[PDB]
RNA sequence: GGGAUUUUAAUAGCUGGCUAUUAAAAUCCCA
């Protein structure tokens, strides 16, 4: 019965992350000890044409950018626990969250470690100018 | 890469998958929406938000090695050193049914201390917005075997209040024994996935308000605690796994556990169930084999404990050795030839089943040498035989008294733990069938240097008196006679014993 | 209802064989 959902190589930092008290903490331990990173995210074909902000409703990823489905690049949606946000809701399910191109190795540690800009939206030290 | 897993698997109704912006990993997006080289297209089809879909929760691994974080699924011999940390645990689950199918949720979890809670059917929704931990349709189990958990879907409790009720119970159970909480299971995949319910990891951490090792996380405080400052806390933290199945047993758990013991019969139950799984460990571990190199530390008075069965040991045998005139011992269980007493000189052989040194037999009692043995005492000092001979003097432990030295074990024996961990038989009446117990007494014979006491054996008392010294030794000896009582050890002597011969000298 | 091992059918891919997914048959464990 059911839909299978994830791969068996992504079982072992999920459960991980199922139980540990810090999951950010855990996955990124894990990962930068030499683990491998998370597997089986939406990857979308874009034009490469965006104007390059960090979370947008489409995908709007300019030509070093590469846009990913957010439900799938957030640590908790992956491991299916309660988000940190307030009122539970998370900020990447729904939308489309644009990645640089040099940090497609680990699209969920990037997003666990960086937050986008409040005045410009995009990706801080990734696109944002505010100085 | 290619392997799919029933962990994280959708268990909802709907026949489609769903949009990537809402699909969790690639697997999950409805065909419609791939393309050939692994990517997905956003069409213009709308989504069908809001939706509901249950997560199931069946399939974890905790393998992952992290630095600094601990190992919690340990082996054998990690597991025999923390046997006093070992909590049987079952889980019995429902169905999830209605809305979902394809994913259990636990319904009654049973301990080792013979507790059951049960709960309210709760599992994992994913909606558009996120994700919840909330209650879900379920049903019992079809079938015969499970029409006792039929009433039980009317019963359970908030996860809240029995994730508080388990960690209040495993504070009142290893309090006094252990840092650590080693839960014995028998299948541990659907234990896991229930004890992802109400337990924590995470790297080690101290106590908030002392030096132990803390054992349980406060969430609403986000601090960790012992098992003595663990009141309010709600979670379990760094629990160790033991799973017995994998320890090379073939079959179910009822006969493993019945091919061995017959004291643990009972309705079908998950406490039950636990008790069976940690008394099969027991066995497995203190019964088929023998580590005796792996020492524990001390916890209240082991020292003065030995040193009382020691002084004990050394009267009891120099009376006995002087009334009834017997010139000959044989001490059965002696590991290393050691001779407790010799100021009455008498004759002296040794036996044991494993020797630490040659000049102690090989030897397991049968009663069968009891013509063999007949010219001289038997001595029988903590050593397990099921029918004692006629003429000796027995020490044996009284396994139906539980404290933090000595543990519940298999059919109905006891482990005693002191240095080394002995299991040792249920304790009997009818093995002392050629035996009677021994008074308390007590035999000086050193020169002198206000009590009144109708048993003490000694020239003062001859004479109608007492004296100073032989008052303090006595009273002495009380101290240590009655820690070694209490401590659940029971003395048993031939049958024409009399402490009116020790008035002889 | 969940899973493990063996076999079979379909689909897809790789270089006559193999792998993966889905489904079916048998045995065992779990509920
Ligand atoms: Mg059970
Ligand atoms: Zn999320
Ligand atoms: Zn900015
Ligand atoms: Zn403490
Ligand atoms: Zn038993
Ligand atoms: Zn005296």
């Amino acid at each position: 019965a059911g839909s299978n959902t994830e791969f068996a190589s992504n079982s072992s930092v999920l459960s991980l992350v199922n139980f540990t008290v810090d999951p950010q903490k855990a996955y990124l331990d894990f990962v930068n000890a030499g683990g491998a990173p998370l597997t089986n995210c939406v990857k979308m074909l874009t034009p490469k044409t965006g104007t390059g902000i960090a979370i947008s409703v489409k995908p709007e990823s300019t030509a070093d950018q590469e846009t990913y489905g957010g439900a799938s690049v957030c640590l908790y949606c992956r491991a299916h626990i309660e988000h940190p946000d307030v009122s539970g809701v998370c900020k990447y399910k729904g939308k489309f969250v644009q990645i640089p191109a040099q940090c497609v190795r680990d699209p969920v540690g990037f997003c666990l470690s960086n937050t986008p800009c409040n005045v410009c939206q995009y990706w801080i030290g990734y696109g944002c100018n505010c100085d | 890469s290619q392997i799919v897993t029933g962990l994280f698997k959708d268990c909802s109704r709907e026949t489609s998958g769903l949009s990537p912006a809402y699909a969790p990993t690639y697997v999950s997006v409805d065909d419609k929406y791939k393309t050939s080289d692994e990517l997905c297209v956003n069409l213009n089809l709308p989504a069908n938000v809001p939706y509901s879909r249950v997560i199931s929760r069946m399939g974890f691994k905790l393998d992952a090695t992290v630095p600094g974080y601990p190992k919690l699924f340990i082996t054998r011999e990690e597991a025999v050193r923390q046997v006093r940390s070992w909590i049987g645990f079952d889980v019995e689950g429902a169905h999830a049914s209605r809305n979902a199918c394809g994913t259990n949720v636990p319904l009654q979890l049973g301990f080792s201390t013979g507790v059951n809670f049960v709960v309210q059917p709760v599992g994992v929704v994913d909606t558009e917005w996120g994700n919840m931990l909330t209650g879900i349709a379920a049903r019992p189990p079809p079938g015969e075997q499970f029409k006792h958990l039929v009433p039980l879907m009317h019963k359970g409790a908030a996860w809240p209040i029995v994730r508080r009720r388990i960690v209040q119970m495993l504070s009142d159970t290893l309090d006094k024994l252990s840092d650590y909480c080693t839960f014995v299971c028998w299948a541990h995949g659907f234990a896991l996935t229930s004890a992802s319910y109400f337990c924590k990891i995470g790297k080690e951490q101290k106590c908030c308000m002392c030096n132990r090792r803390a054992a349980a996380y406060s969430s609403p405080l986000q601090s960790y605690a012992c098992w003595t400052h663990s009141c309010g806390y709600d979670y379990v933290y760094n629990p160790f796994f033991v799973d017995v199945q994998q320890w090379g047993y073939v079959g179910n758990l009822a006969t493993n556990h019945d091919r061995y013991c017959s004291v643990h019969q009972g309705a079908h139950v998950a406490s039950n169930d636990a008790i069976m799984t940690r008394c099969l460990a027991i066995h497995s571990c203190f019964i088929e084999r023998v580590d005796w190199d792996i020492e524990y530390p001390y916890i209240s008075h082991e020292k003065k404990l030995n040193s009382c069965c020691r002084i004990v040991e050394r009267n009891v045998v120099r009376a006995a050795l002087l009334a009834g005139s017997f010139d000959k011992v044989y001490d059965i269980g002696n590991p290393k030839g050691i001779p407790i007493v010799d100021d009455p000189v008498v004759d002296w052989h040794y036996f044991d089943a494993q020797p630490l040194t040659r000049k102690v037999q090989q030897l397991f009692y049968t009663e069968d040498m009891a013509s063999r043995f007949a010219d001289g005492l038997c001595l029988f000092w903590n050593c397990n035989v099921p029918k004692y001979p006629n003429n000796a003097i027995v020490c044996r432990f009284d396994t139906r008294v539980h404290s933090e030295f000595n543990l519940p074990g298999c059919d109905g024996g006891s482990l005693y733990v002191n240095k080394h961990a002995f299991h040792t038989p249920a304790y009997d009446v009818s093995a002392f069938r050629d035996l009677k117990p021994l008074p308390f007494f007590y035999y000086s014979t050193t020169p002198c240097e206000p009590l009144k006491s109708a048993v003490c054996i000694t020239a003062c008392n001859l004479g109608g008196a007492v004296c100073r010294k032989h008052a303090t030794e006595y009273r002495e000896y009380m101290e240590a006679y009655n820690l070694v009582s209490a401590s659940g050890f029971r003395l048993w002597c031939y049958k024409t014993f009399d402490i009116y011969n020790l008035w002889s000298t």
